[PDB]
């Protein structure tokens, strides 16, 4: 009994510097033990289609030509977007007016 | 792997139990147990004992050393400057150790009558022995009993009492409850020692199925199987936390996404009700086969 | 004695030719065509015939009258073809349905004389002219005329598409008509008034008697039951009037002997809105029950019209079999190899050398008058 | 007198065999009779010609006739489950419209005001003050007649009108529970008949030939018969140029008295 | 190994607790690693957000409703243009009712 | 573990083992019917000068009578510190609710009806007294820094679903960072820290289904090849049959 507090202290102290240095330099393990799987998922997925999905709009030629039209496509292709969009609410909506 | 988690927690438990245990437990007893077969020490009492061990052992005490140099040092140093007519001087060591254990270590020499025991009687290479290290530990060991006559002059026979807690440093064979009860609250150390902290070998320290042996090479090359998704997620993670990134995202990404959510997902949410009309173009012909010539079939 | 015949005798032997074929009608028109001119022709006495082939121009001004008279008999038929129906209402009702196995491949010989006969009874003026092609034959009136068949057969076509059109008369109706009304009382003239419409007088005589009101017509529920509250309106009407009324009025007991007294002059006719207001209905729910189940029949009346136009209509594909079929009204050769076995034989080949001697002795017999 | 034979017999003799070579040409007139029929025979690809086309102008009309005018006769009983589509197609637009008729705009209006005044009937007849004379005249109802006592409740009342009590209602089964089968039969009671000529019109449209049904085939089996007069002429070419033939022999008979 | 002291497992306290405690260290540095189990699996949806709804999502929801936008933007269209021949034909009847 | 015993056993003593283990000190009031009879060597491995006195109670505790108050805190005379909580375990509410010393030195009556193991008359049934089981030593009790605290990897899994369980071991967590306690949770969270698998489907079909569909939709579902700009320009002629019921409905 006699260190008493200094049984835990000294060692509490010397324990948090490597309860930081290497407790976080090994917390990169999960960063590759639970995402190697992600590495296998997301990554492939994305080198797999990410730039296939940019290769999926050769199909899409047209529609390739909105994305970059963005900065005039919110009028000219909304208009052809939302016109036909706008075809539903202002159909069954505004006709309830009959039966008045 | 896990022997890099031990860098700085091995600094306060493991120099606790050897720099003391290592005079008073049992090497007594191996030095008096010794002379039945001494051949060894013939060729290591010479400088092993004495001067080898000033590397480790000698720098324990060297803060207090300074001040309290001549406290039992004074038996083996003496000795030693007469080195040159060691051959006519060599049956004074037992008799000036004798004091070591009479005065310098004689509370200590109770406590270490155990250790003692099997050499009281061959006192001859236990007390040469006590010369090269035994006093030199001792010096360290006499700093409690010496400074009671000189620092707490007022309180010098008063605290006598009170050094109960400071007798130990004599009497140092009943003190090792201490660190034994220390790492089970602080087995936050090694499994290697007496404790446990590099324990298991599945999530520990074997966690070599993909964690421990990996968490090595997450250095070099094992942490490049995933993190590279974050430069092919320029169209995602990346440029997610930073919304004006992702702004720009849709903006850069006007090769594959941008029209998608920025084109139609302002109306996609109200696109796919059109379906209907589909059906109600191919509705209207079914009455073409029944109205006339049924009108009064029944 | 019989030496004195002799003498005479030169003269009617060198003269074969005046007497040996004026009985042949074919060949003495020919012979006497050519022969008029000079007695060098008489050559042309059996080629005659041969010149009767050479009178294909004779033939033609002989077949110049049937050019003439055939398409006047193609139009007699167009100027009166009711006197052409009166033998023949049948045949625009059953030719086909009746006349079935007479016009298969002998109709042009007993249609035309089943016709004919009949047919210069009362067509006077086109069977007076018609065997007289025989007379003259292949010579002059069978052989000219079949170079005019198409003629005859092409401007009588003309007049036959007038009245080919029969079928593309109903043609209008049965898809033509059924294109037509789309919306002719919808488009020609808004509201219509068009004269196109004339089965609707029965609404117009007794339906404009009450048009304005709309519930008394909408609901003919509740129209007579309301149309005889006028009947029941004159309670409040007749209680207004109390006040003459107290005439009688002296006791309790001097009204109910008058409820009659008083009653014989109030009741009378005066019953016009309850039953007569409903009268030209109900009369014909008296008698008209059954015909509203019957009415499928009256929906199907076009469902069964056409029935009947298929006896006319297939009588209309048929007719066709009836002359197609009849291949031989224009192959008038089809009865003349009969004719002409007859005179494969009898068309003898002795008297091209042997009646030769005749008239070699015909011949001789020119130059024997210088005795 | 004698001279006339030296003036006749320079001239008379020059006609020789050559006029009366009939018999020298004989074997081109037995078959001549054909040639000239050959030539007739000859013109059998115009002779089976005429004769069709003539068979083909009236039936010019397969497809628009034949073809067409049984169509709807196929679809008028057989398509009477199926003729909306068959042959009503065409017909489809005046069909429905037709069948609902423009007397819908004259006969539904405003109700709740004409069910409180112009649903009733009004009145013609002016018959109610009858009494007005005799009701005034009481001394004739009253003072004079006086078929009444203290005993006449019933008896005198009935006396002028007893057996009328129980014939009086005549118009009933309309004054209520009549009011539901206004859906229907507003068309059927009075305006019963009200497309009624429909199909009847169809029945003239079918009919709308009439023009020339009168001919219609009547001078396609004559033009058969008529054409028929024309070309049957080789009927006495087979008795006469016989006699030019077989009865030519008769010739020699002349010389037989001579020889 | 709790039932053996089936008498002085009462007293054993100091036993239970403390059977973790000392691998209690063990647990918080390899769960001190399973900080960045909220990395691997927990921000996923930090990391698939903007990964899909910029990226993939309407490269989901905004594509497979092309079997609609263009049923809705072709086929009432493109349908009745390149049929027009049976379109016009079909309402002959209906238009009369 | 061990836990569960804290309440297990110390509601016996409450009111089942009141004449048994909770006091038998004052149950020196009941020895004449409690501790002869059952409470001999009970009182032998409990008292002080009352624990020798096997046969002498008898007859000469006379002066215990007036004692009862005093008499129960002597429940722990060999342990004098001890024998505080004893004097509130007259009530039952608190004397019940101090057993983290009490219970301690009567482990030697409640499980050990024969308290005589010649051991557990002074001690608290903690060195040698509990040596029927080799585990129960107490040197041996220590030694799960050895052999307990490590099995394969199931236990420290099966503790760090809660993150408030680090009592022991926690002292160098809570005076500077503390926080990966707080992540023991997510351990919990995700368990299969190698396989985690289950994104196959959900990540990547938010992309492979772009290219499966380019594959699929042979230009028959997918008739957006060239089209799409040329939408707007006809949207009208199709869009007169909304105005319809607005040219007469408006």
């Amino acid at each position: 009994i006699a260190r008493a507090e200094s049984v835990m202290y000294i060692q509490r102290l010397t324990s948090e510097e490597t309860l930081f240095n290497v407790w976080h330099a090994i917390s990169e393990l999960q960063d590759h033990v639970t995402r190697q799987r992600i590495g296998l998922q997301q990554l492939k997925l994305e080198i797999k289609l990410n730039s296939l999905l940019n290769d999926q709009m050769v199909s899409l030629e047209d529609w390739a030509t909105l994305e970059r039209d963005h900065v005039s496509s919110l009028v000219g292709a909304i208009s052809d977007l939302e016109a036909n969009t706008l075809r539903l609410p202002a159909t069954g909506g505004t006709k309830a007016d009959t039966e008045s | 792997m896990t022997m890099d988690r031990e860098k700085e927690r091995e600094l306060e438990l493991e120099s606790a139990m050897y720099t003391n245990c290592l005079l008073l437990g049992l090497d007594p007893n191996v030095i008096g147990l010794g002379a039945s077969n001494g051949t060894p020490r013939v060729g290591l009492f010479r400088h092993s004992n004495p001067k080898l061990g000033e590397q480790l052992l000698y720098f324990i005490l060297s803060s207090l050393r300074g001040p309290a140099q001549s406290s039992k040092d004074f038996d083996k140093v003496w000795p030693i400057f007469d080195s040159a007519q060691s051959r006519d001087f060599r049956k004074v060591v037992q008799a000036i150790i004798s004091e070591l254990e009479s005065q310098g270590a004689l509370p200590r020499s109770n406590s270490r009558v155990s250790s003692l025991a099997t050499c009281c009687g061959p006192r001859f290479v236990e007390l040469l022995w006590q010369l090269s290290l035994h006093a030199l530990r001792e010096v360290h060991r006499r700093t409690f009993p010496a400074d009671v006559a000189s620092n707490p002059l007022p309180s010098s026979l008063t605290d006598v009492s009170f050094s109960h807690a400071a007798t130990l440093l004599p009497v140092t064979k009943a003190r090792i409850v201490l660190e034994r009860r220390r790492f089970l609250k602080n087995a936050e150390t090694a499994v290697q020692r007496q404790a446990m902290w590099s324990n298991l070998a599945h999530e520990m320290t074997a966690e070599f199925r993909g964690l421990c042996a990996e968490e090595a090479y997450l250095q070099q090359e094992l942490e490049k199987l995933n993190d590279l998704r974050n430069k092919v997620k320029q169209e995602g993670e990346v440029w997610d936390d930073l919304v004006s990134s992702s702004s720009q995202n849709s903006h850069l990404v006007s090769k594959a996404t941008r029209l998608w959510d920025s084109i139609m997902a302002r109306k996609g949410q109200h696109e796919v009700l059109a379906s209907g009309p589909i059906e109600d173009l191919i509705a209207h012909r079914e009455h073409r086969y029944r109205i006339s010539g049924s009108a009064l079939l029944a | 004695a019989y030496d004195q015949q002799c003498d005479e005798a030169t003269r009617i032997f060198a003269e074969y030719h005046k007497r040996l074929q004026v009985y042949v009608n074919q060949a003495n028109d020919a012979q006497r065509s050519v022969n008029s001119s000079n007695e060098v022709l008489s050559s042309l006495s059996a080629n005659s015939e041969r010149e009767a082939v050479y009178s294909t121009v004779k033939g033609t001004k002989s077949a110049d009258d049937v050019i003439l008279m055939e398409t006047t008999r193609e139009r007699n038929i167009r100027i009166v073809c009711d006197l052409l129906a009166s033998r023949m209402i049948e045949r625009i009702r059953n030719s086909f349905p009746a006349y079935e196995g007479n016009g298969i491949c002998s109709l042009p010989e007993l249609e035309t004389a089943k016709l004919g006969f009949e047919y210069d009874g009362e067509i006077t003026d086109e069977m007076k002219t018609v065997i007289v092609n025989s007379l003259r034959g292949p010579p002059l009136l069978l052989q000219a005329i079949a170079a005019y068949t198409l003629r005859i057969k092409t401007l009588i076509s003309r007049e036959m598409e007038k009245i080919d059109v029969r079928a593309d008369a109903e043609m209008l109706r049965y898809k033509f008509e059924n294109n037509r009304v789309t919306d002719n009382s919808s488009s020609d003239v808004s509201s219509p008034s068009n004269n196109q419409l004339l089965e609707r007088q029965k609404a117009h005589v007794q339906q404009f008697l009450a048009t304005e009101d709309a519930l008394n017509k909408a609901a003919e529920a509740r129209d007579l039951c309301h149309k005889f509250i006028n009947r029941l309106h004159g309670s409040a009407d007749t209680a207004t009037h109390s006040f003459v009324g107290g005439t009688t009025q002296s006791g309790s007991n001097l009204r109910q002997f008058e409820l009659d007294v008083w009653g014989k002059e109030r009741e009378a006719a005066g019953l016009r809105a309850s039953l007569n207001t409903l009268l030209s209905e109900i009369q014909r729910l008296n008698k008209l029950c059954a015909e509203r189940k019957e009415a499928e029949d009256s929906l199907k009346k076009k469902w069964k019209k056409i029935e009947e136009f298929d006896a006319r209509r297939s009588e209309l594909e048929t007719i066709y079999t009836t002359l197609l079929k009849a291949n031989m009204d224009a192959v008038a050769f089809w009865n003349q190899q009969p004719l002409a076995a007859r005179e494969y034989a009898s068309a003898t080949v002795i008297p091209a050398s042997e009646v030769v001697v005749d008239i070699s002795n015909s011949a001789k017999d020119f130059i024997e008058k210088e005795v | 007198l004698s001279a006339r034979n030296l003036q006749m017999n320079g001239v008379l003799g020059r006609l020789a065999s050559t006029s009366q070579e009939l018999a020298h040409y004989h074997s081109g007139e037995e078959d001549g009779i054909y040639l000239a029929y050959s030539d007739f025979h000859a013109y059998l690809a115009g002779d089976s010609a005429c004769t069709k086309e003539l068979n083909q102008w009236f039936a010019k009309q397969l497809d628009t006739g034949p073809y067409r005018l049984v169509a709807e006769e196929g679809k008028s009983k057989c398509s009477w489950v199926s003729l909306d589509d068959t042959s009503n197609m065409l017909r489809d637009l005046e069909k429905s419209q037709h069948q609902r008729v423009a007397e819908l705009q004259r006969l539904r209006s405003i109700f709740g005001t004409s069910e409180r005044q112009w649903i009733e009937a009004q009145v013609e007849n002016a018959k109610q003050q009858a009494i007005l004379l005799t009701l005034k005249s009481q001394v004739t109802s009253v003072e004079a007649h006086i078929h009444f006592d203290l005993h006449s409740l019933r008896r005198k009342h009935a006396d002028l009108v007893e057996e009328i009590s129980t014939l009086y209602q005549k118009e009933e089964k309309l004054l209520s529970e009549t009011i539901p089968e206004l859906c229907w039969e507003l068309a059927q009671l009075q305006d019963t008949y009200i497309l009624q000529g429909d199909y009847d019109l169809k029945v003239m449209r079918q009919e709308l030939y009439i023009s020339k049904q009168k001919v219609f085939i009547n001078h396609l089996v004559n033009q058969l018969a008529r054409h028929q007069f024309l070309k049957l002429a080789c009927q006495l070419e087979k008795k006469n140029m016989l006699g030019a033939f077989s009865l030519l022999k008769v010739i020699e008979s002349e010389l037989q008295g001579y020889l | 190994v709790a039932p053996p002291p089936s008498q002085e497992e009462l007293q054993s306290f100091a036993s239970s607790n403390g059977e973790r405690g000392d691998d209690l260290i063990r647990v918080l540095r390899e769960l001190s690693v399973v900080q960045r189990k909220i990395a691997d699996l927990q921000v996923e949806l930090q990391g698939r957000k903007d990964d899909k709804n910029v990226a993939h999502l309407t490269h989901v929801g905004e594509m497979q409703k092309k079997i609609e936008t263009l049923s809705r933007i072709t086929q009432i269209l493109k349908d009745v243009i390149q049929n027009k021949d049976r379109i016009i034909a079909r309402l002959q009847q209906p238009y009369s009712l | 573990m061990a836990a569960k015993q804290m309440e297990e056993i110390q509601k016996k003593l409450r009111l089942l083992s009141y004449p048994r283990a909770n006091a038998p000190a004052q149950s020196l009031l009941f020895a004449g019917m409690e501790r002869y009879a059952l409470l001999e060597w009970l009182f032998f491995k409990l008292l002080g000068d009352k624990s020798p006195f096997s046969q002498q109670n008898l007859q000469g505790d006379a002066g215990v009578r007036d004692e009862e108050t005093v008499r129960i805190q002597y429940l722990a005379e060999i342990a004098k510190f001890l024998g505080i909580t004893p004097t509130v375990d007259i009530e039952a509410i608190q004397g019940h609710g101090t057993y983290e010393d009490r219970m301690e030195m009567l482990r030697n009556i409640v499980d050990l009806v024969e308290a005589s193991l010649f051991s557990d008359n002074q001690e608290w049934s903690i060195d040698e007294q509990v040596a029927k089981d080799i585990q129960l030593i107490d040197a041996i009790a220590e030694r799960q820094s050895l052999i307990f605290s490590e099995e394969c990897k199931l236990f420290p899994a099966d503790v760090q679903i809660q993150s408030i369980y680090p009592l022991p071991d926690v002292s160098e967590l809570e005076t500077k960072l503390s926080e990966q306690a707080k992540i023991l949770s997510n351990l919990q969270q995700k368990v299969d820290d190698l396989a985690a698998k289950h994104a196959y489907n959900p990540d990547e079909e938010y992309t492979e289904v772009e290219s499966q569909l380019r594959a699929r939709l042979e230009s028959f579902l997918e008739t957006a090849r060239a089209f799409n700009t040329i939408y707007t320009k006809e949207i009208r002629p199709w869009t007169h049959m909304m105005e319809v019921p607005q040219l007469h409905g408006f």
